[PDB]
Protein backbone atom coordinates (compact mmCIF):
# COMPACT_ATOMS: atom_id res chain seq x y z
CA UNK A 1 0.00 0.00 0.00
CA UNK A 2 1.29 3.41 -1.21
CA UNK A 3 0.37 6.44 0.81
CA UNK A 4 0.34 9.73 -0.97
CA UNK A 5 0.52 12.89 1.14
CA UNK A 6 -0.46 16.35 0.05
CA UNK A 7 -0.73 19.75 1.74
CA UNK A 8 1.68 21.28 4.20
CA UNK A 9 4.25 23.94 4.23
CA UNK A 10 4.35 27.20 6.03
CA UNK A 11 1.67 28.37 8.43
CA UNK A 12 1.47 31.16 11.11
CA UNK A 13 0.93 30.65 14.87
CA UNK A 14 -2.65 30.27 15.94
CA UNK A 15 -3.48 29.47 12.30
CA UNK A 16 -4.72 26.37 10.51
CA UNK A 17 -3.37 23.89 7.97
CA UNK A 18 -4.88 20.69 6.43
CA UNK A 19 -2.90 17.64 5.43
CA UNK A 20 -4.33 14.91 3.15
CA UNK A 21 -3.31 11.28 2.67
CA UNK A 22 -4.68 9.18 -0.20
CA UNK A 23 -4.33 5.37 0.18
CA UNK A 24 -3.55 2.92 -2.73
CA UNK A 25 -5.61 -0.20 -3.64
CA UNK A 26 -8.90 -1.40 -2.25
CA UNK A 27 -10.59 0.57 0.60
CA UNK A 28 -11.59 -2.47 2.59
CA UNK A 29 -8.33 -3.88 4.02
CA UNK A 30 -6.98 -0.63 5.49
CA UNK A 31 -7.55 -0.63 9.24
CA UNK A 32 -5.98 2.42 10.78
CA UNK A 33 -4.77 5.57 9.07
CA UNK A 34 -2.66 7.57 11.48
CA UNK A 35 -0.58 10.69 11.29
CA UNK A 36 2.89 10.69 12.83
CA UNK A 37 5.41 13.51 13.10
CA UNK A 38 9.04 14.06 13.82
CA UNK A 39 10.19 17.42 15.23
CA UNK A 40 13.74 18.80 15.51
CA UNK A 41 15.65 16.83 18.18
CA UNK A 42 12.93 14.23 18.84
CA UNK A 43 11.90 10.74 17.66
CA UNK A 44 8.85 10.11 15.37
CA UNK A 45 5.67 10.23 17.48
CA UNK A 46 2.09 9.36 16.94
CA UNK A 47 -0.17 12.44 16.61
CA UNK A 48 -3.67 11.29 15.61
CA UNK A 49 -5.04 7.87 14.70
CA UNK A 50 -8.25 7.00 12.96
CA UNK A 51 -9.80 3.53 12.89
CA UNK A 52 -11.41 3.58 9.45
CA UNK A 53 -14.17 1.00 10.07
CA UNK A 54 -15.73 2.85 13.00
CA UNK A 55 -14.41 6.40 12.68
CA UNK A 56 -12.94 6.28 16.15
CA UNK A 57 -10.07 8.72 16.81
CA UNK A 58 -7.14 8.79 19.23
CA UNK A 59 -4.94 11.80 19.87
CA UNK A 60 -1.60 12.47 21.58
CA UNK A 61 -2.06 14.73 24.64
CA UNK A 62 -0.23 17.76 23.18
CA UNK A 63 -2.69 18.17 20.23
CA UNK A 64 -6.02 17.27 21.91
CA UNK A 65 -8.60 19.89 21.10
CA UNK A 66 -6.46 21.55 18.39
CA UNK A 67 -6.11 18.82 15.75
CA UNK A 68 -8.82 16.84 14.04
CA UNK A 69 -8.31 13.61 12.07
CA UNK A 70 -11.10 12.64 9.68
CA UNK A 71 -11.72 10.53 6.58
CA UNK A 72 -13.58 9.91 3.34
CA UNK A 73 -13.46 6.11 3.46
CA UNK A 74 -14.94 5.63 0.00
CA UNK A 75 -11.81 7.35 -1.42
CA UNK A 76 -9.27 5.75 0.88
CA UNK A 77 -8.61 9.44 2.14
CA UNK A 78 -7.58 10.59 5.58
CA UNK A 79 -7.27 14.21 6.66
CA UNK A 80 -5.47 16.04 9.44
CA UNK A 81 -6.75 19.53 10.19
CA UNK A 82 -4.44 21.43 12.41
CA UNK A 83 -6.26 24.29 14.21
CA UNK A 84 -4.72 26.72 16.75
CA UNK A 85 -1.17 25.60 15.53
CA UNK A 86 1.81 26.29 17.86
CA UNK A 87 5.66 26.23 17.49
CA UNK A 88 5.83 22.63 18.72
CA UNK A 89 3.82 21.60 15.69
CA UNK A 90 6.71 22.27 13.40
CA UNK A 91 7.76 18.87 12.18
CA UNK A 92 7.86 16.43 9.28
CA UNK A 93 4.36 14.76 9.21
CA UNK A 94 3.99 11.27 7.82
CA UNK A 95 0.79 9.17 7.43
CA UNK A 96 1.00 5.51 8.30
CA UNK A 97 -1.50 2.73 7.79
CA UNK A 98 -2.07 -0.92 8.71
CA UNK A 99 -3.95 -3.74 7.02
CA UNK A 100 -4.44 -5.60 10.33
CA UNK A 101 -6.14 -4.51 13.56
CA UNK A 102 -3.94 -2.89 16.20
CA UNK A 103 -5.06 -2.62 19.84
CA UNK A 104 -6.08 0.97 20.65
CA UNK A 105 -3.33 1.22 23.27
CA UNK A 106 -0.66 0.80 20.56
CA UNK A 107 -2.40 2.87 17.88
CA UNK A 108 -0.05 5.83 18.31
CA UNK A 109 3.16 3.77 18.26
CA UNK A 110 5.21 3.82 15.04
CA UNK A 111 6.15 0.13 15.36
CA UNK A 112 2.43 -0.68 14.90
CA UNK A 113 2.44 0.57 11.26
CA UNK A 114 3.56 -1.17 8.13
CA UNK A 115 2.90 1.38 5.33
CA UNK A 116 4.16 4.93 5.23
CA UNK A 117 3.96 8.06 3.06
CA UNK A 118 6.77 10.55 2.29
CA UNK A 119 6.77 13.02 5.08
CA UNK A 120 5.47 16.49 4.55
CA UNK A 121 7.09 19.45 6.22
CA UNK A 122 4.90 21.78 8.27
CA UNK A 123 6.52 25.02 9.61
CA UNK A 124 4.82 27.27 12.21
CA UNK A 125 5.90 30.91 12.33
CA UNK B 1 -11.70 -30.16 14.84
CA UNK B 2 -14.14 -28.92 12.23
CA UNK B 3 -17.29 -27.81 14.04
CA UNK B 4 -20.71 -28.08 12.54
CA UNK B 5 -22.58 -24.74 12.34
CA UNK B 6 -25.26 -25.64 14.96
CA UNK B 7 -22.71 -27.47 17.15
CA UNK B 8 -20.57 -24.30 17.21
CA UNK B 9 -23.62 -22.04 17.78
CA UNK B 10 -24.49 -24.09 20.90
CA UNK B 11 -20.85 -24.08 22.20
CA UNK B 12 -20.63 -20.27 21.57
CA UNK B 13 -23.93 -19.75 23.39
CA UNK B 14 -22.69 -21.82 26.32
CA UNK B 15 -19.61 -19.61 26.43
CA UNK B 16 -21.84 -16.47 26.87
CA UNK B 17 -21.14 -14.92 23.48
CA UNK B 18 -24.83 -14.14 22.63
CA UNK B 19 -25.13 -10.30 22.79
CA UNK B 20 -21.51 -10.00 24.06
CA UNK B 21 -20.62 -6.30 23.55
CA UNK B 22 -23.91 -6.11 21.72
CA UNK B 23 -23.20 -8.76 19.11
CA UNK B 24 -25.91 -11.35 18.67
CA UNK B 25 -24.87 -15.02 18.45
CA UNK B 26 -25.18 -15.13 14.65
CA UNK B 27 -22.33 -12.66 14.33
CA UNK B 28 -19.98 -15.03 16.14
CA UNK B 29 -20.97 -18.09 14.15
CA UNK B 30 -20.61 -16.08 10.92
CA UNK B 31 -17.16 -14.83 11.95
CA UNK B 32 -15.94 -18.38 12.60
CA UNK B 33 -17.34 -19.53 9.28
CA UNK B 34 -15.46 -16.95 7.23
CA UNK B 35 -12.35 -16.69 9.40
CA UNK B 36 -11.59 -20.39 9.67
CA UNK B 37 -14.40 -22.41 8.00
CA UNK B 38 -15.17 -23.70 11.54
CA UNK B 39 -11.70 -25.28 11.80
CA UNK B 40 -10.04 -25.02 15.24
CA UNK B 41 -6.61 -25.90 13.68
CA UNK B 42 -6.64 -23.10 11.08
CA UNK B 43 -3.46 -21.06 10.81
CA UNK B 44 -2.45 -18.23 8.46
CA UNK B 45 1.05 -16.69 8.34
CA UNK B 46 1.13 -12.95 7.74
CA UNK B 47 3.66 -10.75 6.06
CA UNK B 48 4.86 -9.20 9.33
CA UNK B 49 5.99 -12.61 10.75
CA UNK B 50 2.86 -13.06 12.83
CA UNK B 51 0.35 -15.90 12.52
CA UNK B 52 -3.45 -16.01 12.87
CA UNK B 53 -4.53 -18.95 15.05
CA UNK B 54 -7.61 -21.02 15.47
CA UNK B 55 -11.31 -20.88 14.94
CA UNK B 56 -11.40 -17.03 15.27
CA UNK B 57 -8.01 -16.41 13.62
CA UNK B 58 -6.44 -14.51 16.51
CA UNK B 59 -3.19 -12.70 15.67
CA UNK B 60 0.13 -13.42 17.43
CA UNK B 61 1.43 -9.82 16.87
CA UNK B 62 -0.87 -8.74 19.69
CA UNK B 63 -2.84 -11.40 21.54
CA UNK B 64 -0.82 -14.54 22.12
CA UNK B 65 2.77 -15.68 22.29
CA UNK B 66 4.43 -17.99 19.70
CA UNK B 67 8.00 -16.79 20.13
CA UNK B 68 8.40 -15.95 16.43
CA UNK B 69 7.88 -12.13 16.75
CA UNK B 70 10.42 -10.68 19.34
CA UNK B 71 8.84 -7.59 21.01
CA UNK B 72 5.28 -8.54 19.96
CA UNK B 73 2.55 -8.46 22.55
CA UNK B 74 0.61 -11.16 24.32
CA UNK B 75 -2.51 -9.34 25.62
CA UNK B 76 -4.57 -12.52 26.18
CA UNK B 77 -1.60 -13.88 28.24
CA UNK B 78 -1.58 -17.25 26.51
CA UNK B 79 0.59 -19.30 24.21
CA UNK B 80 -0.88 -19.22 20.67
CA UNK B 81 -0.90 -23.02 20.79
CA UNK B 82 -3.84 -22.76 23.30
CA UNK B 83 -5.87 -21.26 20.47
CA UNK B 84 -5.54 -24.47 18.41
CA UNK B 85 -7.50 -26.68 20.88
CA UNK B 86 -10.60 -28.67 19.94
CA UNK B 87 -12.46 -26.87 22.72
CA UNK B 88 -12.97 -23.21 22.05
CA UNK B 89 -12.59 -21.76 25.56
CA UNK B 90 -9.23 -20.07 25.17
CA UNK B 91 -10.22 -18.60 21.80
CA UNK B 92 -13.55 -17.38 23.24
CA UNK B 93 -11.89 -15.81 26.32
CA UNK B 94 -9.37 -14.07 24.12
CA UNK B 95 -12.03 -13.03 21.61
CA UNK B 96 -13.96 -11.37 24.50
CA UNK B 97 -10.87 -9.17 25.15
CA UNK B 98 -10.50 -8.39 21.48
CA UNK B 99 -14.14 -7.30 20.96
CA UNK B 100 -13.89 -5.15 24.13
CA UNK B 101 -10.80 -3.25 22.78
CA UNK B 102 -12.96 -0.37 21.48
CA UNK B 103 -13.77 -1.17 17.81
CA UNK B 104 -16.16 -4.05 18.25
CA UNK B 105 -16.01 -7.02 15.87
CA UNK B 106 -14.38 -4.92 13.18
CA UNK B 107 -11.05 -6.40 14.42
CA UNK B 108 -12.09 -9.54 12.45
CA UNK B 109 -11.53 -8.91 8.78
CA UNK B 110 -13.69 -11.82 7.52
CA UNK B 111 -16.53 -10.63 9.82
CA UNK B 112 -16.32 -7.17 8.22
CA UNK B 113 -16.23 -8.55 4.76
CA UNK B 114 -18.77 -11.39 4.97
CA UNK B 115 -20.96 -10.84 8.10
CA UNK B 116 -21.28 -7.13 8.86
CA UNK B 117 -24.35 -5.68 7.20
CA UNK B 118 -25.87 -9.13 6.50
CA UNK B 119 -28.64 -11.24 8.00
CA UNK B 120 -26.36 -12.77 10.60
CA UNK B 121 -29.24 -14.46 12.41
CA UNK B 122 -29.33 -16.86 9.41
CA UNK B 123 -26.20 -18.54 10.86
CA UNK B 124 -28.14 -19.77 13.92
CA UNK B 125 -31.56 -20.31 12.28
CA UNK B 126 -32.73 -23.89 12.36
CA UNK B 127 -30.43 -24.83 15.29
CA UNK B 128 -31.98 -26.09 18.44
CA UNK B 129 -30.29 -23.82 20.99
CL1 LIG C 1 -16.17 -26.14 23.41
NA1 LIG D 1 -7.14 -2.65 0.77
NA1 LIG E 1 -8.15 -12.41 12.26
NA1 LIG F 1 2.78 -12.23 20.62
Amino acid sequence: VQLVESGGGSVQAGGSLRLSCAASGSTDSIEYMTWFRQAPGKAREGVAALYTHTGNTYYTDSVKGRFTISQDKAKNMAYLRMDSVKSEDTAIYTCGATRKYVPVRFALDQSSYDYWGQGTQVTVS
Amino acid sequence: KVFGRCELAAAMKRHGLDNYRGYSLGNWVCAAKFESNFNTQATNRNTDGSTDYGILQINSRWWCNDGRTPGSRNLCNIPCSALLSSDITASVNCAKKIVSDGNGMNAWVAWRNRCKGTDVQAWIRGCRL
